RNA sequence: CGCAAGACGGACCAGAGCGAAAGCAUUUGCCAAGAAUGUUUUCAUUAAUCAAGAACGAAAGUCGGAGGUUCGAAGACGAUCAGAUACCGUCGUAGUUCCGACCAUAAACGAUGCCGACCGGCGAUGCGGCGGCGUUAUUCCCAUGACCCGCCGGGCAGCUUCCGGGAAACCAAAGUCUUUGGGUUCCGGGGGGAGUAUGGUUGCAAAGCUGAAACUUAAAGGAAUUGACGGAAGGGCACCACC
């Protein structure tokens, strides 16, 4: 910390509270905006429907057919 | 880094100096960043103070110097090989040498 | 197999005559032979490896693979060194370490948590001990504890004899020139802290070569 | 060398101080050496105290005589000024020279041959013999320096504040320190002073080598 | 592409986007 | 340095700096027992015996061992009081 | 500015340790500082002092020996009972055997093994091992 | 073109380090010498060795080489050893004291001496190298 | 040779000063201001740092009025080139100059918040003060100036070093740090996306201030080292180099 003073107790969670947002797991966890886009909607599992079946293509020095599924 | 101590120039605590247009370039340094030679100089070189004092009307009359001071931007003091990369530790040598 | 001595401290050291290194230690004399540790340290010394590095500079064609070795040392009550040797071939570095890991050998200071009941078991304060961004902080644990540390810093704390230790150590320890260094800085200025139990006087005894200097001009030219 | 009168200031060697030029110093004046002079003239010399000049030589010279081997004493000079007067100390104490060219590495070195393992050094100038205080710093070696007003105590033990810039008062100073070292030991009696004159002690310039046999031929 | 260029494209299609949306407003 | 039988545990007791009171470390290879002869009151000679400073390697290259000397010699009454 | 005058005397008196000054000058005397250094003294860390009466705040020049390791102050001056100051020994000082964490009681400045046997908790005042 | 290598020239300060005593100035000598005194492989390199020997030889006729050092170099020193003047620099009955030498001696006890000669101050205090 | 104009204030000019920063250099007059030093004056804690709120703020740019010598975005042309709508040349619009309102940003940098303490040396300088032989001008003496030897305080710097620190470069601060706490304000949390979208607010505008996310990626990055390379500066050498 930087501020000392024994009355500081109030800024000192308050600055914390307002930096805690930099941190990007927590703005991951506390703005809803990750829990919206998530695919899932928070579950560890999700049943859907094979539509199409997609063979992707392996990215760098790796060069191969990852056959993926689209559901 | 910060290669040099000062910032290659002569302010440490002004904030702001007047700039000079170089002699070579037209470039605008500032004054105590730019390369100066105050060039005192003969209006001959060696071979031609012979046959000028010759035919010259007084008895031993010295002839008149030329006093300029020239004003070198970094870029035209490296090269007309005025000043030159000297090593990382002979840079903070500020001797003028002989 | 001889050791026929070079400096004026190993002439001794070979006559069966100084009994004890702590004697060396007292009025810190540079050892700077081998077969000083290997006299006195003989039977009881384990050496262990903690990395062999192979660094690289790039040359006009092609890189030149030197291997560096790190050689933790100590015989399991009071005595650690921590030598680095960069070589050409491996089995000459590995070799060249174990000697520069003696030469640097210190005694480690050995304290009591608490209560000061039977032989010392831990460090006797805190001690930090660094080079690079390495911070290895050591911390006194009461009986029993163990050396709660990285595997690296405990190889070479087994080797000092401190059986329960606490460590924080903080900075890229990943690095294990810079972390077993800080860790051996650390176990070094164990004996160089000056606790209040050691306030008590000096009483200078004399010098190795101070006494024996009527030996140094007969046994030799 | 403080409160007795066998080992107090003589007559005789004030007459020589005065002399030499030995209580006459240098033009700057280091912080570490303010202790040993006086005052400071008009024309900038540092007047050294020659009390504190004599008692600081005392102590030297002590720490000399504590040497058991009276070898072992590594004697070194670099500079011409204090090459012979080193080189006859070692004649004189029984002490172990170098008279220029001090090699880097020989206290610290152990495959050199040249190298010798001391237990006291004595330095004819901190900054010509620099080197000597350093390889001084690896192995346990105390120092006696012929300090100037100027000349640095990095890693010098027992200072002799001095005039070893000048070419009389070098010698004159390894005189003082050569005869104090021997009546110690129970060589020299403090009846007669000693048979060796102190004017051995001095470099003697080549130019007034070619001159001397001129003058007395 | 220089830091002072990137600004001064991005400045240009920020310009363009006031531009663009006052066709709707 | 006891244990809690009141005898001594720790493998060797180090030196400490006469001048400033701070405990030499098993490789300072700058500090010195610098040895200070001792002389009879009215023979003016080496007695045998001698003076013994410890001055720690921090002292000698801050540049202070020899005034520390100067000071230490002064309290042993080895150099003159008035200096 | 000077907001807190055992602050400054204490860093004036650790600096003059880690240097090797064999006394040390501090310019501000509280009554704090003179009750810091006799707990200091009893305990036998520092040597005698002299305070200098100048008709304004006193000076004091410590005489120093160089059995100090470290000199602390604890700014903020935390309140601190019984149970807690086991926490604040067993972190701010380096064993259990040496060191002694000063704080200020009812019962006046004292060190922190007697706040044992007084049974008084207080304001921290800093630690000196 | 021709300059002497170290297996040349360490061989020159070597065979004259022990055998100083056998050599001379002449050549064909001490190119004799070099056969007795030293096993050398080769008819050619033996002239190199002995060729030096008799410059470095002509050198020891006259004083001090660097890197040599004998039992005749130690004799010098011995010979040096004894070097007498007549009574010395430092026996002067005028020499040269300033009143704030004068003051320093007077704080000692030896305040006023037999044969010294006090002085006036050099007033017009200029003593420092200017700047630039 | 004169003249009229609008700029600009060389050399003197400095690791010199002042100012909060931006900035500030012809002579004099005028009008307020300010530090530093001096102080055996006076009040007697009135203070430090500061959300919010505000003053000022290079250049360019905007609005109006005046002025337009030089220079000169845009632009016209001549070259250069494969091309140059670039560098280079001659012209020249806005502007550059001033007056009154706007704008509030710069590598606005010492890339280093401010107040305080402590911790080495060294030789300089700037301002005030104090003291000290002598040199010098006012000559007809004092006191002032000019120097000359120092000291104190304050400031810009400089050198030095095992103070110590740090990844190192470097730093008497970037030190007093796992032995972790003097006070306090702002502020950063892998690279991007992005200073973007969006909402407010400011502005005549250009734009400023506040300011995300979806997504994307295993590195981006700092200091140093060795090599290779250079349309960098040198120092060599060779009839497979020239002379």
């Amino acid at each position: 910390g930087k501020c000392r003073g024994l009355r500081t107790a109030r800024k000192l969670r308050s600055h914390r509270r307002d930096q805690k947002w930099h941190d990007k797991q927590y703005k991951k966890a506390h703005l809803g905006t990750a829990l919206k886009a998530n695919p899932f909607g928070g579950a560890s599992h999700a049943k859907g429907i094979v539509l199409e079946k997609v063979g992707v293509e392996a990215k760098q020095p790796n060069s191969a057919i990852r056959k993926c599924v689209r559901v | 880094t910060k290669k040099r101590r000062n910032n290659g120039r002569a302010k440490k605590g002004r904030g702001h100096v007047q700039p000079i247009r170089c002699t070579n370039c037209a470039c605008c340094v500032p004054k105590d960043k730019a390369i100066k030679k105050f060039v005192i100089r003969n209006i001959v070189e060696a071979a031609a103070v012979r046959d000028i004092s010759e035919v010259s009307v007084f008895d031993a009359y010295v002839l008149p110097k030329l006093y300029v001071k020239l004003h070198y931007c970094v870029s035209c003091a490296i090269h007309s090989k005025v000043v030159r990369n000297r090593s990382r530790e002979a840079r903070k040598d500020r001797t003028p040498p002989p | 197999k001889e050791w026929l001595p070079v400096t004026k401290l190993g002439r001794l050291v070979k006559d069966m005559k100084i009994k004890s290194l702590e004697e060396i230690y007292l009025f810190s004399l540079p050892i700077k032979e081998s077969e000083i540790i290997d006299f006195c340290l003989g039977a009881a010394l384990k050496d262990e490896v903690l990395k062999i590095m192979p660094v690289q500079k790039q040359t006009r064609a092609g890189q030149r693979t030197r291997f560096k070795a790190f050689v933790a040392i100590g015989d399991y009550n009071g005595h650690v060194g921590l030598g680095l040797k960069c070589s050409k071939e491996v089995a000459t570095a590995i070799r060249g370490a174990i000697i520069l890991a003696k030469l640097s050998i210190v005694p480690v200071r050995r304290g009591y948590w608490g209560n000061k009941i039977g032989k010392p078991h831990t460090v006797p304060c805190k001690v930090t001990g660094r080079c690079g961004s390495v911070l290895v902080r050591l911390i006194p644990a009461p009986r029993g504890t163990g050396i709660v540390s990285a595997p690296v810093p405990k190889k070479l704390l087994l080797m000092a004899g401190i059986d329960d230790c606490y460590t924080s150590a903080r900075g890229c320890t990943a690095t294990l020139g810079n972390f077993a260094k800080a860790t051996f800085d650390a176990i070094s200025k164990t004996y160089s802290y000056l606790t209040p139990d050691l306030w008590k006087e000096t009483v200078f005894t004399k010098s190795p070569y101070q006494e024996f200097t009527n030996h140094l001009m007969k046994t030799h030219t | 060398s403080g409160a007795l009168d066998v080992l107090q200031m003589k007559e005789e060697d004030v007459l020589k101080f005065l002399a030499a030029g030995t209580h006459l110093g240098g033009t700057n004046l280091d912080f570490q050496m303010e202790q040993y002079i006086y005052k400071r003239k008009s024309d900038g010399i540092y007047i050294i105290n020659l009390k504190r000049t004599w008692e600081k030589l005392l102590l030297a010279a002590r720490a000399i005589v504590a040497i058991e081997n009276p070898a072992d004493v590594s004697v070194i000079s670099s500079r011409n000024t204090g090459q012979r007067a080193v080189l006859k100390f070692a004649a004189a104490t029984g002490a172990t020279p170098i008279a220029g060219r001090f090699t880097p590495g020989t206290f610290t070195n152990q495959i050199q041959a040249a190298f010798r393992e001391p237990r006291l050094l004595v330095v004819t100038d901190p900054q010509a013999d620099h080197q000597p205080l350093m390889e001084a710093s690896y192995v346990n070696l105390p120092t006696i320096a012929l300090c100037n007003t100027d000349s640095p105590l990095h890693y010098v033990d027992i200072a002799i504040p001095c005039n070893n810039k000048g070419a009389h008062s070098v010698g004159l100073m390894w005189w003082m320190l050569a005869q104090e070292v021997l009546r110690m030991r129970g060589t020299i009696s403090r009846e007669h002073p000693w048979e060796v004159m102190p004017d051995l002690y001095f470099y003697r310039d080549p130019e007034e080598i070619e001159k001397e046999e001129q003058a007395a031929a | 592409m220089r830091a002072k260029w990137r600004k001064k494209r991005m400045r240009r299609l920020k310009r363009k986007r006031r531009k663009m949306r006052q066709r709707s407003k | 340095m006891q244990s809690n039988a009141g005898e001594f545990v720790d493998l060797y007791v180090p030196r400490k700096c006469s001048a400033s009171n701070r405990i030499i470390g098993a490789k300072d290879h700058a500090s010195i027992p610098m040895n200070v002869a001792e002389v009879d009151k009215v023979t003016g000679r080496f007695n045998g015996q001698s003076k013994t400073y410890a001055i720690c390697g921090a002292i000698r290259r801050m540049g202070e061992s020899d005034d520390s000397i100067l000071r230490l010699a002064k309290s042993h009454g080895i150099v003159s009081q008035n200096f | 500015v000077r907001m807190n005058v055992l602050a400054d005397a204490l860093k004036s008196i650790n600096n003059a340790e880690k240097r090797g000054k064999r006394q040390v000058l501090i310019r501000p005397c509280s009554k704090v500082i003179v009750r810091f250094l006799t707990v200091m003294m009893k305990h036998g860390y520092i040597g005698e002092f002299e305070i200098i009466d100048d008709h304004r705040a006193g000076k004091i020049v410590v005489n120093l020996t160089g059995r100090l390791n470290k000199c602390g102050v604890i700014s903020p001056r935390f309140d601190v009972q019984l149970k807690d100051l086991e926490k604040w020994q067993n972190n701010l000082l380096p064993s259990r055997q040496f060191g002694f964490i000063v704080l200020t009681t009812s019962a006046g400045i004292m060190d922190h093994e007697e706040a044992r046997r007084k049974h008084t908790g207080g304001k921290i005042l800093g630690f000196f091992f | 073109g021709r300059v002497r290598t170290k297996t040349v020239k360490k061989a020159a300060r070597v065979i004259i380090e022990k055998y100083y005593t056998r050599l001379g100035n002449d050549f064909h000598t001490n190119k004799r010498v070099c056969e007795e005194i030293a096993i050398i492989p080769s008819k050619k390199l033996r002239n190199k060795i002995a060729g030096y020997v008799t410059h470095l030889m002509k050198r020891i006729q006259r004083g001090p080489v660097r890197g040599i050092s004998i039992k005749l170099q130690e004799e010098e020193r011995e010979r040096r050893d004894n070097y007498v003047p007549e009574v010395s620099a430092l026996d002067q009955e005028i020499i040269e004291v300033d009143p704030d030498t004068k003051e320093m001696l007077k704080l000692l006890d030896f305040g006023s001496l037999s044969n010294l000669q006090v002085t006036q101050p050099t007033v017009g205090m200029n003593f420092k190298t200017p700047r630039g």
